[PDB]
C-alpha cells in the first residue's frame, strides 16, 4: 500500500523573508477503506472541486448519498484539524483545491448463477482525499468571448509563414 | 447480444462526465431563521423538526402512561401543561397531560 | 512478572516547591528554609563531593541557553543529554512541525540559586537531587507556521523574561548529570505576549431537544 | 481653484492620512473580547485585536453565511458598520435584510444608495459646468425614493434632464455596483473633517451641525473609492449589496432664489430583497413621483 | 397514456391502496400527528379530509355511522371522530388539514411528509412564514398601497 497524502500534511517550509506574499496554508486530509465505490465517489468529489467550504458541506449536507455523508465528515476533520494544528485564522477561510477519490484493497466472493456458473463479486472499497488552501475561491475561468476569438483567428494568420521556401 | 469490441476510456469518460451524469449544484439551501442549521427552503428544518418530534415523543410517553392499556382514547380535548402551570377555565373539561420541564419558548 | 522493570531517570513532580515570593519582580521561615536547603545540600555532596552551588549558576546559565539552541536547531540527541525526559515533550511536541528562532541577548542580574531539595533513598534505590534557580535575563523569540508565517513573537527586538527553573540530578546513577526538570512560573506571572492571530472560542454544541440556558 | 481630479485626490491622501494616524496611535497588538448574543449560534466568544478586527472578521470566524447575509452590526446596541474597527470588548449581533425589524438595514441602505447616486452625479456632470453637493436628507423609506441635493450652474438653471440623461445616471451606478467597492468608514474630528471639505460651503455647515449634535466633534466619514463622503449614521459593506437601481427622477424645489437647489430622486433594492419587473415598474413609477420631507 | 387519472397505483393492488390509506388515516386519527412517504401522505390527506366531513354529518347517520366504522380500525376512534374533532372543526368548512415536506427518510431515501389535524395539543410544527411587513420590499409596496389609497 501507499499513504503519501499524510506526510504531505507534514512537509515543512522555511521563515518567509518579510517582503514575499504569504503563502496561504494547505492541508492534507483523507479516509481510507471506505465501503462505497470510487466512482460515485468521483462523482461526490468532482462536485467538490474548486467549491468554498461552506458551500461544500451545503451540497454534501443536501446530497443523498452515503459518500455524501463521508465525505463531509471528511471535510468537517479537515477544517478542524486547520484551525486547531496548521494556523488558519478563520475556519470558513478554506477552499477545495484538489479532492479525488482513489481504489481500495477490495474482496474476492463467490456469486452464484444458474447450472453450476458462478461469478466474482468484488467487495469495493476507496479512499477519499482532500486538499484544503486557505484563502477565498479561485474565480472561475470566465467564457471565451468573440473577440477573444477573433484576436486568435488573427494571430494565426499572422503567425502563417511561407512553406518549403527560402 | 455480447459486445464486440471493447470501450476505451476515452469513450467511457466521455459517457461517465458528460454533465447530464454529473451531481447538480443546489440553490434552495438557506439558513434556517430560529437555529441557524442550513435548511431547504421548501423543506421543513431538521434540527427545528426534531426538537419538535422529540418533545411530540415524550408527550406522547405520558398519555400512553395516562391511558394506561389498549383501546382507551378518550372522548374529551387533551392540553398539556408543563410545571407552574395552572389549566384555564377555558382549559376547564380537557384532559390534562404533565411534563415535568418549563414549557419551551417555541410553545405557546 | 519478569524481573526486568524501567529504569527511569527522573521524576514526575518538584520536591516541595518554590512558591515565588510576592512582588520578587516587582521590586528590583527564611531559616527553616535554608536549613532544608544544606540539609539537602550534604546529601548531594556524600553522594557527590565535588559540588559547588557557587560554581552551579554558571552551569545553569549554560544548561538553559544551550537547550534552547538544541530547541533552535531541532537537536534532539544533545537536547536528550542537558534535558530530562519530564521536561522533552512540553518542550519539542508543540514545536515538531514549527520553526523556532530563539536567542539569548543578556542576562539583566546574576543567576540566584533558591532552593535545593532532595528525595527518600526509597524510589526504587534511586535518590534524586532537585534545585530551583531564579533566571531573570533578556531574550528574543519567534515561532514560525508549517509554512513560515511568523505566529509568536517578534525577531530582532528582545523582551524581558523571568523563570524560575528546577534542575535534577539522579545522584544514585554513575553517569548522571544536572539537566532541566521544569520551571515554576508564578501564579502572581504577568500575562504573556498576545498572539499574532484570531481565535474564536464555541460555545456549546447543542442537541436538538436541549435548550440554551445562560 | 483647484482642478476636480486635484480636490479628488488632495480628499483621497488626507483621508489615507487620517487612517494611517489612527492606525498608528494603536500600533501594538491588543486582544479584546467580543461576544455573539445573537440567537443561531449562541453565546461564543471572539477574541478580536484592538482597532483592527470588524464585525466582518466575526462573520468569517462564523461562516461564510454570516458573512453574505450580515449588512449591519449591532454592537451594544447601536448600529456598527461590517467593516468598522472594533474598539473595545462589546457584544455583537449580527442584522440581515430580512430580520423581524430591519429598519436599522434598511436606514443603512437608503444612506448608502443616496451616497452612490450622489457620487454617480458629481462625476456625470460636465468640466465646464459647477456641481456643488449640499445634503442627503433623512428620508424615510415609505415615502419611495432616496433624495439628494444639489446646486447646479447658472448656465443650467433652465436645463431639465431626459429620460436619456437619467438611464446615464442609472448606468453610472450599476457601473459602479459592477466595480463592487467597500463603503470604507472613519470617524474623524471636525477639525479634519473641515480640512477635508474645506472647498463646499454647505458640506461645512453639514459637518459643523454633525460636531455641534455629538460632544466631541466626531464625525462618520465614508468613501468608495475616490468620493468622500459626511454621513448621518452607519452604511451597508459593499456597493455588491445592489441589485435593482435606478435615478428615477430630477426635480428643483420650491424656492428659486437665491439658489436653485435640485432633487435628485432614485429608488434601489438589494441582491437578498430582489423584486419582480412589474412590481420594480410601478416603484419606478411611485419613485418618479415627489417625495417631501 | 393516464390523462385524467387522478388516483395513485399503490400496494398490491385497489383494495391494497385502500388499506394502506386506512391504516394512515387511522393513525392520524389517533395520534393527530404522524409522518410517511410524502405521496401516501397526500392520497390520505384527501381521504382525511373527506371523514372530518362524515364525522360533522353525524353519528346519529347510519351512513357515517358506516364509514367511520370501515375506515377507523380501531372502533374507540370513531368516538373521538364523532365527539371530539368534529365538534372542533364545526366552524370551519374545509381546512382541517395541514401537510408539510419532512427531509428524507434516512434509509431509503423517500421524500417525507408530515400531516396533522389542525388544533392540536402537540407542539407545533415549525411552519414556513411569509416575510415580514418591516422589510425594504414590503415597506415600498406599503408606501405604494398607502398612495394609490390616497388617490382614489
Ligand atoms: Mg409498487
Ligand atoms: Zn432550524
Amino acid at each position: 500500500i501507499s499513504r503519501k497524502w499524510e506526510k504531505k500534511n507534514k512537509i515543512v517550509y522555511p521563515p518567509q523573508l518579510p517582503g514575499e506574499p504569504r503563502r496561504p496554508a494547505e492541508i492534507y486530509h483523507c479516509r481510507r477503506q471506505i465501503k462505497y465505490s470510487k466512482d460515485k465517489m468521483w462523482y461526490l468529489a468532482k462536485l467538490i472541486r474548486g467549491m468554498s467550504i461552506d458551500q461544500a458541506l451545503a451540497q454534501l449536507e443536501f446530497n443523498d448519498k452515503k459518500g455524501a455523508k463521508i465525505i463531509k465528515e471528511v471535510l468537517l476533520e479537515a477544517q478542524d484539524m486547520a484551525v486547531r494544528d496548521h494556523n488558519v485564522e478563520f475556519r470558513s477561510n478554506l477552499y477545495i483545491a484538489e479532492s479525488t477519490s482513489g481504489r481500495g484493497q477490495c474482496l474476492k466472493r463467490i456469486r452464484y448463477h444458474g447450472r453450476g456458473r458462478f461469478g466474482i463479486m468484488e467487495k469495493v472499497y476507496c479512499h477519499y482525499f482532500v486538499k484544503l488552501v486557505e484563502g477565498p475561491p479561485p474565480p472561475p475561468e470566465p467564457p471565451k468571448t468573440a473577440v477573444a476569438h477573433a484576436k486568435e483567428y488573427i494571430q494565426q494568420l499572422r503567425s502563417r509563414t511561407i512553406v518549403h521556401t527560402l | 447480444a455480447a459486445p464486440k469490441n471493447r470501450r476505451t476510456i476515452e469513450v467511457n469518460r466521455c459517457r461517465r462526465r458528460n454533465p447530464q451524469k454529473l451531481i447538480k449544484v443546489k440553490n434552495n439551501i438557506d439558513v434556517c431563521p430560529e437555529c441557524g442549521h442550513l435548511k431547504q427552503k421548501h423543506v421543513l428544518c431538521a434540527y427545528c423538526y426534531e426538537k419538535v418530534c422529540k418533545e411530540t415523543a415524550e408527550i406522547r410517553r405520558q398519555i400512553g402512561k395516562q391511558e394506561g392499556g389498549p383501546f382507551k382514547a378518550p372522548t374529551i380535548e387533551t392540553v398539556v401543561l408543563y410545571t407552574g402551570e395552572t389549566p384555564s377555565e377555558q382549559d376547564q373539561g380537557k384532559r390534562i397531560i404533565e411534563r415535568d420541564r418549563k414549557r419551551p419558548s417555541w410553545f405557546t | 512478572k519478569s524481573d526486568r522493570s524501567i529504569h527511569l531517570a527522573c521524576t514526575a513532580g518538584i520536591f516541595d516547591a518554590y512558591v515565588p515570593p510576592e512582588g520578587d519582580a516587582r521590586i528590583s521561615e527564611r531559616m527553616k528554609k535554608t536549613m532544608a536547603s544544606q540539609v539537602s545540600i550534604r546529601r548531594i555532596k556524600d553522594y557527590d563531593a565535588n559540588f559547588k552551588i557557587k560554581d552551579f549558576p554558571e552551569k545553569a546559565k549554560d544548561i538553559f541557553i544551550e537547550a534552547h539552541l538544541c530547541l533552535n536547531n531541532s537537536d534532539h540527541d544533545r537536547l536528550h543529554t542537558l534535558v530530562t525526559e519530564h521536561c522533552f515533550p512540553d518542550m519539542t511536541w508543540d514545536i515538531k512541525y514549527k520553526t523556532v528562532r530563539w536567542s539569548f541577548v543578556e542576562s539583566l542580574e546574576p543567576s540566584h540559586v533558591v532552593q535545593v531539595r532532595c528525595s527518600s533513598m526509597m524510589n526504587q534505590g534511586n535518590v534524586y537531587g532537585q534545585i530551583t534557580v531564579r533566571m531573570h535575563t533578556r531574550q528574543t523569540l519567534a515561532i514560525y507556521d508549517r509554512f513560515g508565517r511568523l505566529m509568536y513573537g517578534q525577531e530582532d527586538v528582545p523582551k524581558d523574561v523571568l523563570e524560575y527553573v528546577v534542575f535534577e540530578k539522579q545522584l544514585t546513577n554513575p553517569y548522571g548529570s544536572w539537566r532541566m526538570h521544569t520551571k515554576i512560573v508564578p501564579p502572581w506571572a504577568p500575562p504573556k505576549q498576545p498572539i499574532l492571530k484570531t481565535v474564536m472560542i464555541p460555545g456549546p454544541q447543542l442537541k436538538p431537544e436541549e435548550e440554551y440556558e445562560e | 481653484q483647484l482642478s476636480p481630479t486635484e480636490l479628488t485626490e488632495m480628499r483621497n491622501d488626507l483621508f489615507n492620512k487620517e487612517k494611517a494616524r489612527q492606525l498608528s496611535l494603536t500600533p501594538r497588538t491588543e486582544k479584546i473580547e467580543v461576544k455573539h448574543v445573537g440567537k443561531t449560534d449562541p453565546g461564543t466568544v471572539f477574541v478580536m485585536n484592538k482597532n483592527i478586527s470588524t464585525p466582518y472578521s466575526c462573520a468569517m470566524h462564523l461562516s461564510e453565511w454570516y458573512c453574505r447575509k450580515s449588512i449591519l452590526a449591532l454592537v451594544d446596541g447601536q448600529p456598527w458598520d461590517m467593516y468598522k474597527p472594533l474598539t473595545k470588548s462589546c457584544e455583537i449581533k449580527f442584522l440581515t435584510f430580512k430580520d423581524c425589524d430591519p429598519g436599522e438595514v434598511n436606514k443603512a441602505y437608503w444612506r448608502s444608495c443616496a451616497m452612490m447616486m450622489g457620487c454617480v452625479i458629481e462625476r456625470a456632470f460636465k468640466d465646464e459646468y459647477m456641481v456643488n453637493l449640499v445634503r442627503a436628507p433623512e428620508v424615510p423609506v415609505i415615502s419611495g425614493a432616496f433624495c439628494y441635493d444639489v446646486v447646479l450652474d447658472s448656465k443650467l438653471d433652465e436645463w431639465m434632464p431626459t429620460k436619456e440623461n437619467l438611464r446615464s445616471f442609472t448606468k453610472d451606478a450599476h457601473a459602479l455596483i459592477y466595480k463592487d467597492l467597500p463603503f470604507e468608514t472613519l470617524e474623524v474630528e471636525a477639525k479634519v473633517a473641515l480640512e477635508i471639505f474645506q472647498h463646499s460651503k454647505y458640506k461645512v455647515d453639514f459637518i459643523e451641525e454633525k460636531a455641534s449634535q455629538n460632544p466631541e466633534r466626531i464625525v462618520k466619514l465614508h468613501r468608495i473609492g475616490d468620493f468622500i463622503d459626511v454621513s448621518e449614521g452607519p452604511l451597508i459593506p459593499r456597493t455588491s449589496i445592489c441589485f435593482q437601481y435606478e435615478v428615477s427622477a430630477v426635480h428643483n424645489l420650491q424656492p428659486t432664489q437665491p439658489s436653485l437647489i435640485r432633487r435628485f430622486q432614485g429608488v434601489s433594492l438589494p441582491v437578498h430583497l430582489r423584486a419582480h419587473f412589474t412590481i420594480w415598474d410601478k416603484l419606478l413609477e411611485r419613485s418618479r413621483k415627489m417625495v417631501t420631507e | 397514456i393516464s390523462h385524467g387519472r387522478v388516483f395513485r397505483r399503490m400496494g398490491l393492488g385497489p383494495e391494497s391502496r385502500i388499506h394502506l390509506l386506512r391504516n394512515l388515516l387511522t393513525g392520524l386519527v389517533r395520534h393527530e400527528r404522524i409522518e410517511a412517504p410524502w405521496a401516501r401522505v397526500d392520497e390520505m390527506r384527501g381521504y382525511a379530509e373527506k371523514l372530518i366531513d362524515y364525522g360533522k354529518l353525524g353519528d346519529t347517520n347510519e351512513r357515517a355511522m358506516r364509514m367511520a366504522d370501515f375506515w377507523l380500525t380501531e372502533k374507540d376512534l370513531i368516538p373521538k371522530l364523532f365527539q371530539v374533532l368534529a365538534p372542533r372543526y364545526k366552524d370551519q368548512t374545509g381546512g382541517y388539514t395541514r401537510m408539510l415536506q419532512i427531509p428524507n427518510r434516512s434509509l431509503d431515501r423517500a421524500k417525507m411528509a408530515v400531516i396533522e389535524y389542525k388544533g392540536n395539543c402537540l407542539p407545533p410544527l415549525p411552519l414556513p412564514r411569509r416575510d415580514s411587513h418591516l422589510t425594504l420590499l414590503n415597506q415600498l409596496l406599503q408606501g405604494l398601497r398607502q398612495d394609490l389609497r390616497q388617490s382614489q
